[PDB]
C-alpha cells in the first residue's frame, strides 16, 4: 500500500498568518489528493480534492497545491476556528491511505516547565504497590523529553508519559510521567531522579529525592 | 441530505465477535460505495481493508443497511468505526472497546509534596487513580471548588486497567492550612472516594 507521510505532527501558528502543512506519498500519484479537516468528537471533513478542487461551501482561505509525490496544504489568514487536526488522503491506489495527521496549535512565547516529584504514598506502599510520579506544567514548546534515574542510571521501561492538550487560556501543555516498581524494588534503591530537558534551557531541569530522607 | 448513522458497537472480549451496523438515507443505497473505516490514536485512520478474514463488510438484503463482521478481535482492534461513503460521508463513529478486563474499582492515592520540604512561591499536590475498568472516572478537587491551577491528565491502559493522575497548584501559604482532598468517582463500580492530601512524615 502507498504510505502518506505527514512529517509535522504539530504546528504553532498565529492568528492572520500563513501556514503550509505538507504531504509525502511513497509513489506517484498524480493530483489524486484529498485533505481533511477533524475536530475534536467529530468525523474528518472533506476540504480539498484533486489535489487543489475546493469543496462547496469551504473558505477560499484554504488552497491545496503539489503534483507526484509532494503536496501542501495552505491556509491562508488563519483563524481560531481552523484549530484542528488535518489529514490527506490519496486514491491512485486502494486503500485509499490517509496520511498520519497534523494538528494545528498557538504560538507563544518559550515558558520552562515546572517540575515536582512525587514518592509512592504511604497507602499504595501498604497495598503492595510503588509508582513515582512527575509533574512537567504550564511549558512551551511542546518539544520536551523527560528521563528517569535510580541510583545514577537511566530507567526506560514502566514509564507512562501523558500530555495534556494545549490549553485554552496561557495556550501552554502539561506533562505527567509515572514510573512503575514493584514495592520490594522501590525499597532496594535509594535516589529517584526526574530530568527534563526542553529548550529553555541548556541545562536539565533535575528534581529528586532519596527514599530514606525527609 | 444524507445521513449515515452506526451501531452496535461497546465491549467485547478478546477472540470475541461484533457486528456493526450503519443505516443510510438521502440517496439510492445500492448506487453508493459503502465502506468502513477505523481511528485510533495508535494507528490513525485506517480502511478496515488494512487490517488483514477478520474483518468483513455485507449489506442487508433489502434495506439501506451496510454490516461489518469483526472476529478474532485482539486489544490492538480498539477504537472508533466509521461508516463512510466516500469521500465526503461520514458517521458520527461507534466505539469499540476489546478488553478482558472485569469491572474494578480504582484505587485512589493522594499525593504530597517531598518529604524534604520543596516549599518556594507555589505547591504541587497530586492524586493518583489506579487500576480501574472500564472508563471513565471523573476527578474534581474540593467537590469541584477548586478548579484553577488544575491539570487532569488522560488515563492511559496499564496492563488491562486504566490508570490517570491529577495535580493541583496552590499558593504556599494556603495549604496545608486550606483542606485539599481529590474526590474520584467511578459510576460503573459505585465507588465514590474522597482523599484528603497530608503531608508526608518520616518513615
Ligand atoms: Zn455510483
Ligand atoms: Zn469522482
Amino acid at each position: 500500500d502507498i504510505v502518506m507521510t505527514q512529517s509535522q505532527k504539530f504546528m504553532s501558528v498565529t492568528v492572520g498568518d500563513r501556514v503550509s502543512i505538507t504531504c509525502k506519498t511513497s509513489q506517484s500519484v498524480g493530483t489524486t489528493i484529498v485533505w481533511y479537516q477533524q475536530k475534536p468528537g467529530q468525523s474528518p471533513k472533506l476540504l480539498i480534492y484533486s489535489a487543489s478542487n475546493r469543496h462547496t461551501g469551504v473558505p477560499d482561505r484554504f488552497t491545496g497545491s503539489g503534483s507526484g509525490t509532494d503536496f501542501i496544504l495552505t491556509i491562508n489568514n488563519v483563524q481560531s476556528e481552523d484549530l484542528a487536526d488535518y489529514f490527506c488522503q490519496q486514491y491512485t491506489s486502494y486503500p485509499f491511505t490517509f496520511g498520519s495527521g497534523t494538528k494545528l496549535e498557538i504560538k507563544r512565547a518559550d515558558a520552562a516547565p515546572t517540575v515536582s516529584i512525587f514518592p509512592p504514598s504511604s497507602e499504595q506502599l501498604t497495598s503492595g504497590g510503588a509508582s513515582v510520579v512527575c509533574f512537567l506544567n504550564n511549558f512551551y514548546p511542546k518539544d520536551i523529553n523527560v528521563k528517569w534515574k535510580i541510583d545514577g542510571s537511566e530507567r526506560q521501561n514502566g514509564v507512562l508519559n501523558s500530555w495534556t492538550d494545549q490549553d485554552s487560556k496561557d495556550s501552554t501543555y502539561s506533562m505527567s510521567s509515572t514510573l512503575t516498581l514493584t514495592k520490594d524494588e522501590y525499597e532496594r534503591h535509594n535516589s529517584y531522579t526526574c530530568e527534563a530537558t526542553h529548550k529553555t534551557s541548556t541545562s536539565p531541569i533535575v528534581k529528586s529525592f532519596n527514599r530514606n530522607e525527609c | 441530505e444524507v445521513k449515515l448513522e452506526e451501531s452496535g458497537g461497546g465491549l467485547v472480549q478478546p477472540g470475541g465477535s461484533m457486528k456493526l451496523s450503519c443505516t443510510a438515507s438521502g440517496f439510492t443505497f445500492s448506487d453508493a460505495w459503502m465502506d468502513w473505516v477505523r481511528q485510533s490514536p495508535e494507528k490513525g485512520l485506517e480502511w478496515v481493508a488494512e487490517i488483514r478474514g477478520r474483518f468483513t463488510i455485507s449489506r442487508d438484503d433489502s434495506k439501506n443497511i451496510v454490516y461489518l463482521q469483526m472476529n478474532s478481535l485482539r486489544p490492538e482492534d480498539t477504537g472508533i468505526y466509521y461508516c463512510t461513503s466516500p469521500f465526503a460521508y461520514w458517521g458520527q463513529g461507534t466505539l469499540v472497546t476489546v478488553s478482558a478486563a472485569k469491572t474494578t474499582a480504582p484505587s485512589v492515592y493522594p499525593l504530597a509534596p517531598v518529604c524534604g520540604g520543596t516549599t518556594g512561591s507555589s505547591v504541587t499536590l497530586g492524586c493518583l487513580v489506579k487500576g480501574y475498568f472500564p472508563e471513565p472516572v471523573t476527578l474534581t478537587w474540593n467537590s469541584g471548588s477548586l478548579s484553577s491551577g488544575v491539570h487532569t491528565f488522560p488515563a492511559l491502559l496499564q496492563s488491562g486497567l486504566y490508570t490517570l493522575s491529577s495535580s493541583v497548584t496552590v499558593t504556599s501559604n494556603t495549604w496545608p492550612s486550606q483542606t485539599i482532598t481529590c474526590n474520584v468517582a467511578h459510576p460503573a463500580s459505585s465507588t465514590k472516594v474522597d482523599k484528603k492530601i497530608e503531608p508526608r512524615d518520616p518513615i
